[PDB]
RNA sequence: GGGAACUUUACCAGAUCCGGACAGGAUGAGGAUUGACAGAUUGAGUGUUCUUUCUCGAUUCCCUGAAUGGUGGUGCAUGGCCGCUUUUGGUCGGUGGAGUGAUUUGUUUGGUUGAUUCCGUCAACGGACGAGAUCCAAGCUGCCCAGUAGAAUUCAGAAUAAUUCUUCUCUGCGGGAUUCCUUUGUAAUUGCACAAGGUGAAAUUUUGGGCAACAGCAGGUCUGUGAUGCUCCUCAAUGUUCUGGGCGACACGCGCACUACAAUGUCAGUGAGAACAAGAAAAACGACAACCUACUUGAUCAAAAGAGUGGGGAAACCCCGUCACAUAGACUCACUUGGGACCGAGGAUUGCAAUUAUUGGUCGCGCAACGAGGAAUGUCUCGUAGGCGCAGCUCAUCAAACUGUGCCGAUUACGUCCC
């Protein structure tokens, strides 16, 4: 329900450096994770996907910390 | 007791010897050709004898005792034997 | 029943499957492939 | 002389490590093998006392094992199966197998 | 078949309990094991390795014929072998053997360990902690913990990367306990990618 | 890991032994010696011992020094291991800043979270541990797979043996879970999030565990261990004895901890009858099978027993009690058709020996308390307590113990800080 750290932190280098995810999916932004990152579990994933896709859906709200290339 | 001879034989052609800690009968050795045993309470008795003597390498794990002989005891070994080309582990490999 | 590692005769020592570890105790005496987890 | 094979070790990447690789030296080659799938998993379960002592929050180990048993299944090929296991060499703890039945 | 695992279990517990009293200054670093057919051999790990093989052979065949004769095998169905083990640093009952040793050359603790430290971290090694107890300085019941680089301690993960050894150093007037733990590269070693808590992100 | 006897055994009463390694030394013509039948000696057909001769083949025995051994002490000299502080969320450093300094900041008001968990703010910035996460088992699920798993069907047969498969089981590696939609919800321009609800086997660290920092505690262990420092013992020994016998366990209703039994008409007591469970175990070498269990005899006469056959190295096994039974069963305003304690008589059993080993063994004692428990006290919230019971561990014999599995299955709070 609270996300590490480490969860936070890497889901920030993917929204960073990944606009392949955007839909607002959990399922799609999740299958570009794993592929992409190794966390070697998969509740990291699972924990991160779910939070990269509060990152990219916020995003549309307004700004967000690690500001994208735009 | 000549029991006490052939034990001490019975390094040579082995070397390094192996006996189990019991107070019993028990014997591994005499191998080759007769393979015959002799209890081990009289074993020890034999090893400490000379033992004070440094003829002989203690090793020790679990019950087990693991004897080798020192250079001093291959050539005591030989002598007492009055049969001496060397003792076997360093006559060949 | 004195067992395998010391001469204890004590300690009592687990009959279970043979193995005879006891003496030395199954901690100190390891590597058999048991593990830790639950 | 339908042959069958018992691999029981318990390390990990071992049991898997021959009968999965290790049969397409038969497998895939002039034998016919019959697999079935690998028997049930064992553990072997024994707790004992943390303390050395009589003092303790009164707490236990459990220790365990596992041994995996795989069953691998022949037709007769004959002195084929002692070429058959001796093609390959990889693993340790494993288990060589020589049966005969039915 | 169960209690033929137990038997390999209670005899590899033996093998390794034995070569530790006897394969020592030498560098033990451990051993493993398999056998097929009539080839009972056991090679061994180890870090200094010319004093096991010996001068002419002694040190290894002492060690051979004796397993050949404690575990009742007919003459021949034994070999040996050793290892070298590569980057001795980095295992630590390689090590401790060398605490061990430089404690009975009278060194001061701070001083002892502290070289080690560096020799491992040295290696390569991602940490350490060593850690002397004992009666140092006496009547004090005292210990020391000598720490480097970083480590992790909790969970299971940790059986993985760290491999340790506690051993005694028998002393006069007592006892003082050595303890060495050290790190894995996780580099080549293990590597399952290891440490859960790093991820990484492919770019 | 305390469930015993002699063993284990430390304690007691006696008796044996060298284990006493090493030689640097006074009798090496019936040898200081080793072992001995009888006879006595003694508790002992035990040779220690005394006689009697021989059996003696030197390694032993005598004298010195050393020594070895030990459940000897000291856990307050010590390692290692263990518990506890400590169920929580805590701890530490580098450079920087403040302070003469001990020290401090980082490590914080605030919001949230089991969480020094997050976000925000920030003389701190960047890092290390602990948390989390890895792990392990349980739950739904994919793939592989069945001759040491088990279903479908047709064909014939009693009572109105061929076929194809993976539903059920097996298991290695995988899927799945995430705060994902919704609620204009609570809170809130951010944020971190919370709730009631949805989907789903699972809905909020999914569930039960394992792990677990940094400092400490004169916490426990010298009875685990060729793991150890002293310094006590060293041969009519604190050593050892399948050494002999005794204790550790005794009866002042003594005081105390934990457990099993239970007194009801809610199985309630008991007699029969119907169903159905699960983790687990099972074995022998320096010899020519010693573990379990199914079947059927023991059965022309109890029970438990005895004995013979039969395969299992473990996927040889599945009929456990709780319950169900109105089977029209028997009790029946009571210390009682409910305590099983105390009890003396037979008898079967493991085995060196049971003088209570123990028991679907009988069958006598019942008239020994006992009749919801004084203050005081225990521990948990969902397959849970409670009830029930089964193996395992010790184990030649014995579970009211612990370890684990499964069955029956609850009311109360979904809270507060009052203790």
């Amino acid at each position: 329900k609270i996300r590490t750290k480490t969860v936070k932190r890497a889901s920030r280098q993917v929204v960073e450096k990944y606009y392949s995810k955007l839909n607002f999916d959990f399922y799609q932004n999740k299958r570009v994770v794993m592929d992409v990152t190794i966390a070697e579990s998969k509740k990291l994933k699972n924990k991160i996907a779910g939070y990269a896709t509060h990152i990219m859906k916020r995003l549309a709200r307004g700004p967000v910390r690690g500001i994208s290339l735009k | 007791k000549p029991s006490r001879d052939n034990v001490y034989r019975f390094f040579f052609t082995e070397g390094v010897i192996a006996c189990k800690k019991d107070r019993m009968g028990t014997w591994t050795g005499t191998l080759g050709g007769n393979t015959f045993t002799v209890p081990c309470i009289q074993v020890m008795q034999l090893m400490r004898s000379l033992k004070s003597r440094n003829l002989i390498k203690e090793q020790y794990a679990w019950r087990h005792y693991y004897w080798t002989l020192n250079d001093e005891g291959i050539a005591y070994m030989r002598s007492y034997l009055h049969l001496a080309p060397s003792a076997m582990p360093n006559t060949q490999k | 029943r004195c067992c395998v590692i010391c001469s204890n005769q004590k300690a009592l020592i687990r009959k279970y499957e043979l193995n005879v570890c006891r003496q030395c105790f199954r901690e100190n005496a390891e590597h058999i492939g048991f593990t830790k987890l639950r | 002389q339908t042959v069958r094979l018992t691999i029981t070790s318990r390390n990990a990447k071992a049991v898997e490590s021959v009968t999965s690789q290790l049969l397409t030296r038969a497998r895939d080659e002039k034998v016919t093998i019959h697999g079935p799938v690998r028997l049930p998993t064992r553990t072997l379960k024994i707790t004992t006392r943390k303390t050395p002592c009589g003092n303790g929050t009164n707490t236990w180990d459990t220790f365990e094992l596992k041994i995996y048993k795989r069953i691998i299944d022949l037709h007769a090929p004959t002195e084929q199966v002692k070429k058959i296991t001796s093609f390959t060499m990889e693993s340790g703890v494993d288990v060589s197998i020589t049966i005969l039945d039915r | 078949k169960k209690r033929m695992i137990v038997r390999d279990g209670v005899f590899y517990a033996e093998l390794f309990e034995f070569l530790k009293r006897e394969l020592a200054e030498e560098g033990f670093s451990g051993v493993s094991y398999h056998i097929t057919t009539l080839r009972t051999e056991i090679v061994i790990k180890a870090t200094k390795t010319r004093e096991v093989l010996g001068v002419n052979g002694r040190r290894i065949r002492e060690l051979t014929a004796c397993i050949q004769q404690r575990f009742n095998y007919k003459e021949g169905k034994l070999q040996l072998y050793v290892e070298r083990v590569e980057v001795r640093g980095l295992s630590a009952m390689a090590q401790v053997e060398s605490l061990r040793f430089k404690l009975l050359s009278n060194l001061q603790v701070r001083r002892a360990a502290m070289g080690i430290i560096r020799y491992v971290m040295e290696s390569g090694a991602k940490g350490c902690e060593v850690t002397v107890g004992g009666k140092i300085k006496g009547q004090r019941a005292k210990s020391m913990t000598f720490r480097d680089g970083y480590m992790i301690k909790s969970g299971t993960a940790h059986k993985s990367f760290v491999d340790s050894a506690c051993r005694h150093c028998y002393m006069r007037a007592g006892c003082i306990g050595v303890k060495v733990k050290i790190m894995l590269p996780s580099d080549s070693t293990g590597r399952n990618g290891p440490s859960e808590p790093l991820p990484d992100v492919i770019t």
